[PDB]
């Protein structure tokens, strides 16, 4: 019926780049709390 | 409304939309008819009232074959009417034989699971004997008759298949044109067929008004389901109701 | 047909492997018959038995 | 409502990101093999 | 099935009356220049 | 202070992350039954007969439909215009087999809409605005209201109308233009320069404004940075826009005026949209677009071709394979 | 079985939206 | 079906199978249309085209106007898919 | 030959945690870079 | 086909193995 | 065997898709032996043609 590769291809192209913006956004958050002086850090 | 006087005073307009139309018409009295030479049954009507189909199921550790009730996934649309024939006698027993009328009508009835079996429910081409001279409470009758195809020649199939008319290959998959031996594994489904089936029949009366000519009663029938152009296996269909005529 | 079924080795819990994944039907597929109840003799008549 | 006084920083040093990332490759290379069976 | 369309009438009619009895409650009023 | 007054102050009150209003209160629940009943049908429901002969359609994903195929199939042919609720089957299977949930879907959908324009209209007012954004907004709505309840109307029965799908559309629109030869009606043709022009329109001013930013930012920080929320400055230095717009064409014609400029902007979408939503809507009851065949003769009496015989001979080709088993006629009345 | 891979993503197209519309920057 | 062996004598041809062939085979020869064809074709299989003058109710005129053109006919097997299509088969 | 769901269990459960013990060194690094005033925050 | 599974993980493992190795943390 | 190879249309590279993926030899399988030429003729004699 359909073809193997295609599960692959969609679940790895779809969780990869999701990661990524999420430790870019998750890296300025905490930038942001470290600049200002608080308790965390 | 019950019997035919009452349904003859009420207008189209009366009755439209209430499922009175569908309904098989009632009988009063209990007398003897007796049919004289060239008579004719006219005005036949049969109206199924309980659907089976046959399948195997299993009751306590074992397995049986057994007629399951479906559920009709149509409308009313399943009474067979007009239904005309010749009376005959031969020695001292009644013979039908149909002639014309409105003696086929599809439906379409939902086993439990899920699955969809549809039907041609007919009675074409009915020869019914019985064992009597005189229609009166207590006289029977029965016989063969042939089902057609479900789907004539002019049918196409999703792919545009069909028996007289459309493709005969599978023109989506060029692919299998080549070699000694070219697409011979969709052969069933590129070659359509028409083929007739059979059923059976069985009457009693238990009503018969002399002044009206009228008789009503009771029937019980099976029969075989559609073979969707000779590519699957036909199921089997019993089915029972009530049935009334006149002899006029 | 159904006690008989009870008596197979391949409905036991304990024949299985930790990494056979999947139903029971994968290993030996779905029943559908019973054969019966086969029984062996010599050439005297007498019944033996398959350990 | 209001600024909650129990929130704090998580940390994570590159000796232990290399344990972890040998931790994860190695576990994956020995049981590899039993999944594809 | 008549159980169904007596319970689907009931919330229709509520929440039609609720528009209805809303918008008779002096709505022109409800102004930022009352 | 009586319940029915606490109450009314709750219901419009500003205060709310999400405005309810009154209109709201036929606008949550329609919405919300629609929605329920779109994501099971489209995800498991059973074939429909939509043709009415007995000739059922899959459109699920779990009866092998992928996402791009997957619809729900509009009501049967045999119910015609006939309202058909739930309780009025025999059974819920039947209710599947006719293709039940496509009439109630797309009836709380409509009123959902309907209710939503209302509701754009009551928080304007509550908030002290001009009261005509859904005027705007009432083009979409007179779109999706004539193809679905509109075009059934005129040709009598609810099986004609679009299916909630993705090739559902295209196929209802390839069986339009067969029947009813649109692309040469000038409404869609107005409609379609709506659109375009639309587009064009958006880009200009986009590039325009964009272009004519004054610099508070250097060159390590996104340009949108720079303004604040509450910062006055109107939406172009005009001298660099004025002057390139007049340079760029003829100079006479320039939008000096803001007000006008963006009258216009909401004016051209909306008044295409609304031409085009007639058009369909008149087409509805059979007034066809523009019918030019064999319209050129030489001296003699034969006849000479031009492109609108091409588009006829692919009309035809549509027509004569649509619906194969359904028609049993010469003409397709 | 891909009828799993198509019902996961939209479900989380539609958490992604619930997200967006809930769990929002403050425009201020 | 996917082969057909006698197609040829549908209409196609100047031979005409009175068990299967359309209303419309019997256009191509005069003064047969509208009364003979009619009673052709809603009558019960042929084992031979002497058969067909045995119709019951058959005046002279249509006795005289088949024995006219009794030569270009034939009486073949009865196919289902075909004979029940001899009035309207769906072709304008 | 070869159950076809190992591919996807193989490469999904080497992709993820990996991606998730990335993101927190990177945050980590950000904090400390932002609560030191310098050219990068 | 699993082949290059093996190959890759292997693989992978050996570059995590040089980035220790080489790009480490100071000990002071 | 080669020259007449090329002279059927699933060597064609504007006979492909845009989402079929793989090798040709995924469509029509490998190519084994050839069968030779077909003539046709008609009850006449003359030679027919397949457009
Ligand atoms: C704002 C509330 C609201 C409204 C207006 C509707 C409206 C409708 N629903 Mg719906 N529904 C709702 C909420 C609502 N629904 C909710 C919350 C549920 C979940 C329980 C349902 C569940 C539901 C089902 C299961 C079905 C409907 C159906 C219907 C339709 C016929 C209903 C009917 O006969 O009412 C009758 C109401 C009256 C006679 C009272 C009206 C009196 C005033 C004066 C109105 C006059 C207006 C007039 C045109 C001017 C109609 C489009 C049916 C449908 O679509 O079938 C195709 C159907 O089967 N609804
Ligand atoms: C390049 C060529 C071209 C172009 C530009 C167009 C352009 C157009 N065609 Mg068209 N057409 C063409 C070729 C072309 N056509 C050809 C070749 C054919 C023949 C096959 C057709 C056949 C055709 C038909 C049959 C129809 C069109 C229609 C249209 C119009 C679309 C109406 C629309 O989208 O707004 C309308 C906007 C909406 C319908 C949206 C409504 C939104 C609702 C109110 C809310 C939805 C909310 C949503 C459900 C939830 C949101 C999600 C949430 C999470 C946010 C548009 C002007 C249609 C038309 O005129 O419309 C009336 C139409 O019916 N065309
Ligand atoms: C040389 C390129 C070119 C030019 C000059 C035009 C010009 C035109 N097209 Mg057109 N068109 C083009 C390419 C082009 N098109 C292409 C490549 C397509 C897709 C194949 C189309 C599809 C298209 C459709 C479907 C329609 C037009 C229409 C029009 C007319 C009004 C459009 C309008 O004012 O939009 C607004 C732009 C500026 C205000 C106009 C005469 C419409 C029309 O009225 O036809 C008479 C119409 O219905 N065109
Ligand atoms: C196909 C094109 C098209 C779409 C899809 C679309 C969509 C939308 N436009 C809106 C607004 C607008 N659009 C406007 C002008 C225009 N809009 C246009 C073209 C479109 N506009 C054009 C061309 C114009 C220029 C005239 C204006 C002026 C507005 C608005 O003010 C309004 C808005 O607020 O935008 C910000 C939104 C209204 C939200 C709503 O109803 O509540 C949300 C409803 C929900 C969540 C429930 C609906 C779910 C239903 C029940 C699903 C099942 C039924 C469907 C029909 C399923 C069909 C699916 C198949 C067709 C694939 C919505 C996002
Ligand atoms: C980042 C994270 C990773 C992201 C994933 C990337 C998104 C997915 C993109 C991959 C698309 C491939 C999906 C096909 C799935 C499939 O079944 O493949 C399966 C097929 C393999 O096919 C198999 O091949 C085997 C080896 O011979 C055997 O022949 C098998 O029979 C055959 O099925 O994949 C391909 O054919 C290769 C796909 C990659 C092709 C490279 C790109 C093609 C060149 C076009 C580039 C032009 C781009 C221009 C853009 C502007
Ligand atoms: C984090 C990221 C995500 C990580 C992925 C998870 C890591 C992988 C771990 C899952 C390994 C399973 C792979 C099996 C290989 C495969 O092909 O499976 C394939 C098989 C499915 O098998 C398919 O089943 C289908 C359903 O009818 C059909 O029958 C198919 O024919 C059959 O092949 O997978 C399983 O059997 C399910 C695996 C999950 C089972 C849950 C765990 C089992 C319970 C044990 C829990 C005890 C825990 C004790 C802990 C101490
Ligand atoms: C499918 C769902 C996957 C499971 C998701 C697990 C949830 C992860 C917990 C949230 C982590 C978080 O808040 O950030 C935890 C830390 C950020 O750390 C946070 O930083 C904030 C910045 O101001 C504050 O300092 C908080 O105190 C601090 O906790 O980031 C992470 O390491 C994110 C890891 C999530 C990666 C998901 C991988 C999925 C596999
Ligand atoms: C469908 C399958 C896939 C699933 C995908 C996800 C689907 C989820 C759909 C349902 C989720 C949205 C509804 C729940 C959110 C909510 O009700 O907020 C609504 C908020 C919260 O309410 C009230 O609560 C708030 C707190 S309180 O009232 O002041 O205590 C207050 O701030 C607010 O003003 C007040 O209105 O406000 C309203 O409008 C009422
Ligand atoms: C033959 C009859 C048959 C029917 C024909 C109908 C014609 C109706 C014409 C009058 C209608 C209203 C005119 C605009 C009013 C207004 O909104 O002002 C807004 C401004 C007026 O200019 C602005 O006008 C301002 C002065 S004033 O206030 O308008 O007086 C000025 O300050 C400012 O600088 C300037 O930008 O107009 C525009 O910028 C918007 C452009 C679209 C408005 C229509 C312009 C004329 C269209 C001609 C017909 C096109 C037909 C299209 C067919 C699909
Ligand atoms: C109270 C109130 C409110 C609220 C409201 C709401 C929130 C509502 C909701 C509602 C809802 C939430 C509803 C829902 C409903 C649903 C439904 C109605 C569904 C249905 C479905 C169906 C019918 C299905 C079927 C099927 C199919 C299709 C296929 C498969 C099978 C089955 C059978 C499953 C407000 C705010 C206004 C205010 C005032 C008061
Ligand atoms: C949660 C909502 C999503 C439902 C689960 C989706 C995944 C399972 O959905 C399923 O669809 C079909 C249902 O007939 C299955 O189709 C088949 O499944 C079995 C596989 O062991 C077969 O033995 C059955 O004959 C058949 O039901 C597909 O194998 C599977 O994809
Ligand atoms: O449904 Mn839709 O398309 Ca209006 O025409 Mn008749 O019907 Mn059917 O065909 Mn053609
Ligand atoms: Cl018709
Ligand atoms: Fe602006």
């Amino acid at each position: 019926e359909v073809q193997f590769g295609a599960y692959l291809a969609v679940l790895l192209g779809t969780f990869l780049p999701v990661l990524f913006l999420i430790n870019l956004y998750i890296q300025t958050e905490s930038r942001k709390a470290g600049r200002d002086g608080g308790i965390d850090s | 409304a019950i019997t035919k006087s009452e349904l003859n005073q009420l207008s189209y307009l009366q009755v439209k939309g209430t499922g009175l139309a569908n309904r098989c018409s009632e009988v009063i009295g209990e007398d003897t008819i007796t049919p004289k030479s060239g008579a004719r049954l006219v005005d036949m009507c049969i109206e199924p009232k309980a659907w089976a189909v046959e399948e195997e199921i299993g009751k306590a550790g074992k397995t049986e074959k057994k007629f399951v009730n479906s559920k009709v996934m149509t409308r009313q649309t399943y009474t067979l009417e007009g239904i005309e024939g010749s009376l005959k006698t031969d020695g001292g027993k009644i013979v039908f034989t149909e002639e014309e009328g409105i003696d086929y009508a599809p439906t379409t009835v939902q086993l439990p699971g899920g699955e969809r079996v549809p039907f041609l429910f007919t009675v074409k081409e009915l020869v019914a004997t019985g064992n009597g001279g005189a229609f009166k409470p207590g006289f029977q009758m029965g016989g063969d008759f042939s089902v057609p195809s479900y789907r004539t020649g002019l049918f196409l199939d999703p792919k545009g298949r069909g028996g007289v008319t459309g493709y005969d290959m599978a023109v989506a998959l060029p692919g299998l044109q080549s070699g000694e031996e070219g697409d011979a594994e969709l052969f069933k489904e590129n070659n359509k067929t028409f083929e007739v089936g059979n059923g059976r029949i069985e009457m009693e009366v238990n009503k018969v008004n002399a002044e009206e000519s009228e008789i009503g009663g009771v029937f019980v029938a099976s029969q075989s389901g559609d073979t969707d152009m000779g590519s699957k296996v036909p199921k089997k269909i019993l089915t029972k109701g009530i049935f009334y005529a006149k002899i006029q | 047909d159904k006690l008989a079924f009870y008596d197979y080795i391949g409905n036991n819990p304990a024949k299985g492997g930790l990494f056979r994944s999947g139903p029971m039907d994968k290993g030996d597929g779905i029943a559908e018959a019973w054969l019966g109840h086969p029984i062996f003799r010599d050439k005297d008549g007498r019944e033996l038995t398959v350990r | 409502t209001g600024p909650n006084p129990n929130k704090q920083a998580v940390e994570l040093n590159r000796t232990s990101l290399y344990w972890g990332l040998l931790l994860i490759f190695v576990l994956a290379v020995l049981f590899s093999s039993y999944f594809f069976n | 099935m008549l159980t169904l369309k007596i319970l689907v009438y009931t919330t229709v009619i509520f929440f039609v009356s609720l528009f209805i009895f809303g918008f008779l409650s002096s709505d022109p009023s409800r102004n930022p220049n009352r | 202070v009586s319940l029915w007054e606490r109450f009314c102050a709750w219901i419009t009150s500003t205060e709310n992350r999400l405005y309810i209003g009154w209109f709201g209160c036929l606008m949550f629940p329609t919405l919300l039954t629609a929605t329920s009943c779109f994501i099971i049908a489209f995800i498991a429901a059973p074939p429909v007969d939509i043709d009415g002969i007995r000739e059922p359609v899959a459109g699920s994903l779990l009866y092998g439909n992928n996402i791009i195929s997957g619809a729900v199939i509009p009501s049967s042919n045999a119910i015609g215009m006939h309202f058909y609720p739930i309780w009025e089957a025999a059974s819920v299977d039947e209710w599947l087999y006719n293709g039940g949930p496509y009439q109630l879907i797309v009836l709380h959908f409509l009123l959902g809409v309907a209710s939503y324009m209302g509701r754009e209209w009551e928080l304007s007012y509550r908030l002290g605005m001009r009261p005509w954004i859904f005027v705007a907004f009432s083009a979409p709505v007179a779109a999706a209201s004539a193809v679905f309840l509109v075009y059934p109307i005129g040709q009598g029965s609810f099986s004609d109308g679009m299916p909630l799908g993705i090739s559902g559309t295209f196929n209802f629109m390839l069986v339009f233009q067969a029947e009813h030869n649109i692309l040469m009606h000038p409404f869609h043709m107005a409609g379609v320069a709506g659109v375009f022009g639309g587009s064009l329109f958006s880009a200009m001013h986009g590039s325009l404004v964009t272009s004519s930013l004054i610099r508070e930012t250097t060159e390590n920080e996104s340009t949108n940075y720079g303004y604040k929320f509450g910062q006055e400055e109107e939406t172009y230095n005009i001298v660099a826009a004025h002057g390139y717009f007049g340079r760029l064409i003829f100079q006479y014609a320039s939008f000096n005026n803001s007000r006008a400029l963006h009258f216009f902007l909401a004016l051209w979408p909306v008044l295409g949209i609304w031409l085009t939503a007639m058009g369909i809507s008149t087409m509805a009851f059979n007034l066809n677009g523009f019918n030019f065949n064999q319209s050129v003769v030489d001296s003699q009496g034969r006849v000479i071709n031009t492109w609108a015989d091409i588009i006829n001979r692919a009309d035809l080709g549509m027509e004569v394979m649509h619906e194969r088993n359904a028609h049993n006629f010469p003409l397709d009345l | 079985m891909e009828a799993l891979v198509y019902t996961f993503l939209l479900i989380g197209t539609l958490m992604v939206i619930f997200f967006a519309v809930f769990f929002r920057d403050t425009p201020r | 079906v996917v082969d057909y062996e006698n197609v040829a004598l549908l209409g196609g041809s100047q031979t005409v199978d009175l068990n299967n062939a359309n209303v419309r085979a019997y256009l191509r020869m005069p003064g047969m249309y509208p009364a003979a064809a009619g009673k052709i074709v809603t009558h019960g299989p042929y084992k031979s085209v002497a058969d067909v003058y045995n119709i019951p109710g058959l005046t002279n005129a249509e006795k005289e106007v088949i024995k006219k053109y009794e030569s270009r006919f034939t009486a073949k097997a009865v196919a289902p898919e075909y004979a029940i299509d001899r009035i309207n088969n769906g072709l304008y």
